[PDB]
């Protein structure tokens, strides 16, 4: 089967160097099991799309290892406005940065799943994102993993006197997302949204699904219908429980806010964050020891209410 | 929930009195998700919301944090997929359903409601460093906008420092020319002092009316351009009964909306 | 709500000269009953990319109603090869038609609903789609529900010397597809593959949707994961139980052989074709006549069995 | 299920014969699908069916008549949007995955593989207008592929009428001299009398294998043009437990294998 | 298996002289595919206990089938509020029959599936119930299937002074019930309740069951949860879609209420009643028939609407 | 919805106002259930509605035909066998619950309360046969019962024919006498006139009150038996609020209330 | 799994070879039930298991350690509440099904069978305290049993202790008179030496087996009354293809059965 710890899976299919792509949305099934170890792993030089990203890119930033980041968003919603460690890390002259527009974003991603040549968009047109360009043709020339050019202007081959923007479709090397449920031969079942999560397990060479729960072959196939991706498109299964944690995983918990609320002022600085790194990444062998760090009824109480999909407190109810 | 109104209660009251009814809004979280579930409960039932990360006909019951929020997800008609959302608004511009609505935010806005959410400064050193476009310049591009300002003479200002979000651009003609979608533009400019509009034939923006706390020279006062305030009226005081709802149906746990 | 019968659905939205699209993969889920509707109305000059087209499309043709076609497959699979009526009306030189492969007819609805301005895509090259229009310029040129050029040759802006087939994209005025639930505002529920479904339901200008049964917006509501299209871009629900026979029903029927065997000799010739549409289609008042026509037990014995997800008869297991 | 095996029994079994475990291997119904269903319960059990109306890694119980049909639906490890098995394959090229293998068919087909699939005679006015492309183009484009084809001396020619899916167009270099991935192309052809592969250096189809029903002259009075015949090697007949196996299981409803 | 056609099942396990039970409660999915084949059959001399009864007793009565009845409550509640057949036949002094309340009833059924020697109950005293037999203990010693004496009086051992009415349990030949999924080795899946339907399947030395539809074994044990008899118990699987009609039946349609206002003025005298059994029994092959006589759209009408569980029509919401 | 309340209707509001928020009330259809509907739905929101059937804590949408009727099963708490209902209302009364109020019906009554349901004229020959005890008898022996008639002197007897739901018997210890539990029994009788009761130290029925459109004569012109109308007080009209609703909302369909 | 069987596989094997096929068969866990289990894969594939917490037509993956473990409850084919199970028995019964056989234990056994499985010693102050009967004595007093037993010369006491499940009491007749069902009851007793059986007329304990490992003296030698093992047959070592099935598919966790 393609089950594979954690470990294991994270120093086959992950590489510095790499252009990844993280699955979830912001502070919705984001893959934090894995995010802690690549940086556990010194895995570094890594480049990529943002997406409506979160707390997962931050902690790569801020521990340095990104060395270009493709940009639309970064906020852990709701917790914190603009993620600290990025907007720290960038405007010290500390990370290669490109900024398009987050509807390209998913675009390119969706193209990409596609196999489209190109990418033709009538969007970031007359905005300073086609006045500006974050990494230059310059720099972006001495970068491997990175296009030669951020867009091109081109005329539309119907309609005369008209012209579209054209953009590079990216190619993923590794995709790294997190569902509830898989099988040993790697058929993913997403409950929910799955925001750009398909796209990527289909553009990226390689794929590393983190999922709460394993279920057998036989299982996953009695009802096709609530299946999201073929095992095909995927390399490593990893059994991590609350792996989304402090994220949201509908259907099984809610986020964790006291959690998300420490790290938005632990992040405000270099020192509180390393710090906070130590203990919570770096000082821990696996992720069970994060789930016992974090304690039994700790978890409980963010589980999601039948009928509400999120979590309320219905001893006061 | 009584008379002691607060200032962003005034802000997301006056936001709900524009949504048509049956018309699609487009919104984040924040004042104006409170005031599109004011409009929704109240003024305009069959007005439907749908949000950027592909999230369908949105009826929130707990009030969302993040437009990805299974407060969202789990009380919503159809989740799709967001490649689809930008579809839906591109669609609707060539389908010419002209039933659309949107709102975003920003720092800095000029009198062409051309928004800067990307940075402060230069944008290859910045002074300050915002989370960038998200899907600002989508809706921008091709709907027509609510835009939610601080007023401040610094963020009004005669020229920004970095349009993420296309507005008249530069008057008549200008959006056309950039090749962009020229029947679609910024609506309403809705700040914590009052409403302001885009002249019909100039497209700069006046002063449309200013909230019971405010005047007109107080709007003046904060806009770093000069803006034709001798045309605003005084808006009314939201409604009590409307107050109530805000913090006992719709934000009882203060999210959003902080009593005093 | 947007609930209404059949005839007015048809009568205020379908209109003679209409670039249409139906839903639906040959045997399996076509809006046969919306068809018959359109016919007994006498909609004509219809134009409309096919899709994987079978008896549905056969039969506006046959009827003389579809003033150009755009073709990548036309057949009911397994029993007819070719559909009878659409290769009589092209050889003898009636019907004005289009070929491009179904990847990129797929790819061209989808690229519709997704809002590009144009389909760049690196198929058809070296073949006869390319080499071979089968409706000209100076035609085309003529007809106002299709592109003047069938394709162009652009260069790749990312990847010099490589040229991409620009396909234009469809501008589709009505969809017309069969779900198995909906509700009075709109909401669609598709069970199993939606197809082009959703695309054309996206990108259409009005989009009807005839189905098996009407459920409560608070109903559909109560588990938003099994919806598939928001009521926003639905116009016009139609309760039509069977509406998709002789064509199979995910969850629910199978498609009847027997009546697709009539329909496959029937169709070899004019004389009997015209037979059968004025018994099945011109002499029946409606979808309810079509229903008692075929038979209480006719319709029962065409049940999925759970388990299979297609008929059979348990008796004899 | 006994020692008189059929031409179509023939023709599957060699085709489960060409599948190897761990491979995705695309089709359509038919003798193709015959052939994948005895390679998956027999030959190669781990080798994963997908078909190009989106249902991927599948696995029928009773035989499908259609690409779309439930009985493949139902029996998937997953269901895909059409467009997303044209992004599969395309991939599977883009990563060098290499292990796709897909079945073809038509109605003509030259020395370089190129088939025809559209129609016969002048293609604006065909003596026989068949169904036309469907998605054997791109199958073609990007994936190694098996053509299938009735060993009719009129259906082997020098120039086909028209090129539905790309072969190896002339010889050596005419794929990228067209445009088309150059490294995947017609690897064999399957009929009713053996199994014709091409040739490295030229890619001028040759006669590898024949039937034991067939000799290495039948064929050669069946093509329209010159063969090398000279390398061909005779085939076993089918083992009787997969005989009793297509008729017992796979097909008792002799939907296409029409047993005696 | 046991799958057997309707035929077939009464013939062999329904025979004349026998004690039946006849599962469903009223207008609730009562088993009339059944009733109508035991007729056509000429199944006469029936004994049973009628439970809480209406078209299904009735008609038996009317025939002139059951030897002795044993009621507590027999109508088709809502439409004819005393089944009119029984009580003429009654008041003509035709039906041989006994009162016992429905507690009483049902309570008698279950004992008897739970193997009880008696059943004592605190229930019936000081009432007509017990002052007056509807069957005297001298026409009951000629009466075998039923007990010599309708009950007795007897001592709580535990509570001196206070006394308690045993009645007799009985002892059920064939139990026929209708369920809406059952599988060919005999688990049955009643959805909703099961009314006293358990308890004669178990407690009977015959149970025949018609059901809605046949599912396989291993499709009906993937949840055990949702079944309600295991095979052990049932005798004979007979294929029945509608075969309640015009009962109710949970989760699939609802009454008929034409069909039951016909047999309700019908039934007023023996003279249209007996009309009424030749035209839909009688003239009747088989329950194919009996269904393509009612119609196709008739049926369908008839749908429960999911949300509601009963039928409406929603194009009228 | 108007002044213009039927007699059936005015039976309803007077059952519904003997509802208490709390208690467990077993019905059947009819008026008593309009009555059970009425107070849940506006005088005691929270009651428990139980049936004969199993159908335990029931809240109905459209009103039921049957006590069996999907309508009342696809729309209650907890779907329990039949012989748990006797078991139950058993169980109520050996806790002491005193919670439990059952509605009974029948065609004949005595002084007493006792009814008859079975069967008018001599029992083994009748004039009038009926269905027969139904569980009628079950709720007679241990519960409180509200004992619903029709307001005919042939009704309301001194002797009747059968007894088949036990009342107060003869008189005070009379229950006793026969074996029934003691401290419970008929509290009240509704009629298309008033509301008759029981006397504490008698048991003996007398006229507690009479409908706006009744008088203590009427009453005594229809009682087959010596009635005490000295103590009955005018009851008051509906409230078209009340009227409005169970038209409009618990019987549109007129399957009881058959309005004008 | 090879020729190596254990003592325990031989009782299982043995246990499994009185299992006609259809029949029903009620077991616990333990060896009866690996025996239960071994019998419906090979023996008698449409045999039924039933356990008496009411867990209907079992079919275990993992074997359960507890006749209510989840390894039971979701694989089965119906769930009924234990009363149903009682109720089944008895009406097997009384239909004289004859069909069921079932599995009891116990720490004494006598000449007739009756079973003690309550205390050893007096039964008010015992020298060792058991369970209790559980529904053994159920079992016994309506149904076939196969007993199972250590064969020690202190467990076949000429005089139990306390019988907790009734085998032929005393002999011929003995049943009836204490009033229990007199066509049921002891079939065998399989202990770790063999099997005995009761004679047909005199319904006294016989050596009917003895395993290859024992002899009828080793039998004598461990039984504390007289035995008429002059009639005994040697039974045959396990079918090795059995022992590989017990060891891989069955219990290959060990918690029945430990192999050397
Ligand atoms: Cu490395």
């Amino acid at each position: 089967s393609k089950v594979m710890t954690l470990k294991d899976a994270i120093a086959k299919y992950v590489h510095s160097g790499d252009h990844i792509a993280l699955g979830g949305f912001t502070t919705d099934r984001k893959p934090y099991a894995a995010v802690f170890e690549i940086l556990r792993q010194g895995i570094t030089d890594l480049t990529g799309l943002g997406g409506a990203a979160g707390g997962d890119w931050d902690m790569l930033i801020g521990n340095g290892r990104v060395k270009a980041y493709i940009n639309c968003y970064t906020a852990n919603s709701g917790v914190t406005n603009v993620s600290r460690r990025f907007r720290k890390w960038f405007e010290a002259g500390k990370l290669t940065m490109e900024d398009y527009s987050q509807d390209v974003i998913y675009m390119m991603w969706h193209a990409a799943a596609l196999g489209l040549p190109f990418l033709p968009v009538t969007l970031m047109q007359g905005s300073g994102l086609t006045d500006e360009w974050g990494i230059s043709k310059e720099v972006r020339k001495t970068l491997d993993k990175v296009p030669d050019d951020k867009f091109k202007y081109i005329d539309n081959p119907f309609k005369p006197g008209e012209k579209v923007v054209a953009v590079p479709v990216p190619q993923v090397d590794v995709a790294i997302i997190h569902a509830q449920q898989a099988s040993p031969d790697g058929t993913v079942r997403i409950w929910g949204g799955k925001f750009q999560d398909v796209d990527i397990a289909e553009a990226a060479k390689y794929t590393i699904v983190t999922c709460e729960e394993i279920i057998s072959d036989e299982e996953i196939r009695r009802d096709p219908t609530k299946n999201d991706i073929p095992g095909m498109c995927v390399d490593a299964v990893v059994l991590a429980p609350y792996g989304a944690h402090p994220s949201q995983c509908y259907g099984l918990y809610d986020y964790d806010n006291p959690f998300l609320k420490v790290y938005d002022k632990v992040s405000k600085t270099q020192e509180d964050f390393d710090a906070f790194c130590k203990e919570w990444v770096f000082d821990l062998k696996d992720h069970d020891e994060y789930l016992n760090k974090l304690g039994a009824t700790r978890l409980i109480n963010l589980k999601v209410v039948p009928g509400l999909g999120y979590h309320i407190d219905m001893t006061k109810e | 929930d009584y008379t002691n109104y607060t200032n962003k209660e005034m802000q997301a009251v006056t936001i709900a009195k524009q949504i048509k009814n049956g018309q699609v809004v487009t919104v984040g979280t924040g004042l104006p998700l409170i005031g599109a579930s004011v409009a929704k409960r109240v003024y305009a039932p069959d007005c439907h919301i749908i949000v950027e990360s592909g999230l369908m006909d949105c009826s929130p019951v707990e009030v969302p944090r993040s437009v990805g929020d299974l407060r969202f997800m789990a009380h919503c008609g159809c989740i799709w997929p967001n490649v689809r959302f930008v579809g839906f608004e591109i669609n609707e511009y060539l389908h010419k359903a002209n039933r659309l609505i949107a709102f975003i935010g920003g720092a800095q806005i000029d009198p062409y409601g051309n928004v800067n959410s990307t940075s402060i400064g230069d944008y290859h050193h910045p002074k300050t460093r915002f989370t960038g476009s998200g899907g600002a310049n989508g809706i921008a591009t091709y709907s027509n906008t609510i835009i939610m300002m601080q007023h401040e003479k610094r963020r009004f200002m005669n020229k920004i420092d970095y349009v993420t979000s296309p507005g008249w651009i530069d008057g008549p003609g200008g959006r056309e020319r950039l090749g962009l979608p020229g029947d679609v533009g910024p609506q309403l400019v809705v700040t914590d002092k009052g409403i302001l509009k885009f002249d019909e034939k100039t497209k700069r923006m006046y002063l449309a009316a200013y909230y019971p706390t405010s005047s007109p020279e107080d709007v003046l006062e904060n806009t770093g351009f000069d803006l034709d305030v001798s045309k605003a009226v005084e808006l009314e005081a939201p409604d009590p009964a409307v107050i109530k709802l805000i913090r006992e149906e719709i934000d009882p746990g203060q999210a959003f909306i902080q009593v005093p």
